[PDB]
């Protein structure tokens, strides 16, 4: 599925990346946040625990994960939060480990963003 | 050789289904001769841990003593009972939200309005008289039933339980600043009510829901970090005026007991 996507079809990847990031803006400018480069700024997990409660509708209490992540291992806690909300959501197990999305893994962090995209295209 | 059993998931008579969202489902039905409302929980990755936990959690919900808290009347174990549940009385009127916001029927008058702020006050006092607190309950205007004779009362059944996320804020308008963002370990729990409260005389005094036009997101990361507050109304009264304002002091050291405001309230009253 998002082997084609990203493999072979190197313009229609441009495609995808560009409709991922006018989707989480349509969210994360509620909060005066704006999103450029899909490559770098969900790796903190930040981005990705203020998505989900725009999603989802809810506040997430700031003691509940780190907003100024100060190491590796914060963003990975993060990172691995904001799988344990999406799965509150009803979205199975991200595949990518938790890792995968710090270290700027495009193809972990693309995939991660278009199974939000496919499950809440139409929240407004 | 358990102390309770609960009550049996197959005395309940399901009636007609109210609700469903991320925490469960609500319906009316009946049970021993009572009409109730039954809460059937949705929790991810349930365990023994979890059921125990909530078997323990629940008998503390059981408050017969105040007419100003509604208790819950009992739980389903679960096991045997296919989810862990709980059961209320049905409240005709609903919640104060529904009350004030959803009413199709009737306005209520500021006369009512001033008795069910008392009757919050009274009742939050009464639970800060107990040892130790009962754990998580969040106070707002969906957590506060109506009773037959128009008798506000604190919802028991809207606690939240330790295995229920506590990552997700659903209500946080009514929260206060610091309960946004410190652990409830590191929070004084009245003045953090207390903060609720005053939302509340904000809610009854406009007859708007706070933040309405605001995702609960926005509300709790403007409120936290931005300053957002309520805008206190022009043209009421300067008692109420200050009242309001005491009950929302930015220092929770501050803000009254409950007990210290319901004989302001009670003078207030004009029935
Ligand atoms: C008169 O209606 C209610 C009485 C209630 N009386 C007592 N408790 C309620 N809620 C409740 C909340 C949590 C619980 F765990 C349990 Cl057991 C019960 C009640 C919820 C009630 O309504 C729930 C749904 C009301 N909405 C209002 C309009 O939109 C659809 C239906």
């Amino acid at each position: 599925a998002f082997d084609t996507l990203f493999d072979h079809a190197p313009d229609k990847l441009n495609v995808v990346k560009k409709t991922l990031i006018t989707f989480v803006n349509k969210h994360l400018n509620k909060l005066n946040l704006e999103v450029t480069e899909l490559e770098t700024q969900f790796a903190d997990g930040v981005y990705l625990v203020l998505l989900m409660g725009l999603l989802e509708g809810y506040f997430v209490p700031l003691h509940s994960f780190f907003l100024t992540p100060d190491s590796f291992e914060q963003k990975v806690l993060n990172v691995s939060f904001a799988f344990e909300l999406m799965q509150d959501g009803g979205l199975e197990k991200p595949k990518p480990r938790p890792e995968d999305i710090v270290n700027c893994d495009l193809k972990s962090t693309l995939r991660v963003l278009y199974n939000l995209f496919t499950k809440y295209r139409n929240v407004e | 050789m358990n102390k309770h059993s609960g009550i049996d998931f197959k005395q309940l008579n399901f009636l007609t289904k109210l609700n469903e969202n991320h925490s469960g489902e609500l319906w009316k039905g009946r049970w021993q001769g009572n009409d109730i409302v039954v809460k059937v929980l949705k929790v991810r990755d349930w365990s023994t841990r979890k059921s125990r936990d909530f078997n323990e959690e629940c008998p503390r919900l059981r408050i017969f003593s105040h007419p100003n808290v509604l208790p819950v009347l009992g739980a389903c174990q679960s096991p045997p009972a296919p989810h862990p549940t709980l059961i209320t009385h049905w409240m005709p009127y609903g919640s104060l939200y529904n009350v004030l916001h959803e009413g199709t029927n009737f306005v209520v008058d500021q006369s009512q309005a001033v008795k069910f702020a008392l009757d919050m006050a009274r009742g939050m006092a009464f639970l800060h008289t107990l040892e130790p607190l009962i754990p998580r309950h969040a106070l707002n205007s969906r957590s506060v039933m109506i009773d037959e004779d128009m008798t506000a009362r604190i919802s028991m059944a809207d606690v939240k339980f330790s295995f229920q996320s506590p990552g997700r804020m659903y209500a946080p308008a009514w929260v206060a600043p610091e309960a946004l963002q410190k652990k409830p370990e590191d929070t004084n729990r009245q003045s953090a009510d207390m903060w609720s409260f005053a939302v509340l005389l904000w809610e009854l005094v406009t007859r708007e829901v706070p933040f309405a036009d605001l995702s609960n997101m926005e509300i709790g990361m403007k409120v936290a970090l931005e300053g957002l507050r309520p805008t206190i109304p022009p043209g009421i009264s300067p008692h109420v005026s200050k009242l309001m304002k005491i009950c929302m002091n930015e220092d929770p050291a501050k803000r009254p007991k409950f007990d210290m405001i319901v004989p302001i309230l009670e003078k207030m009253q004009d029935k």
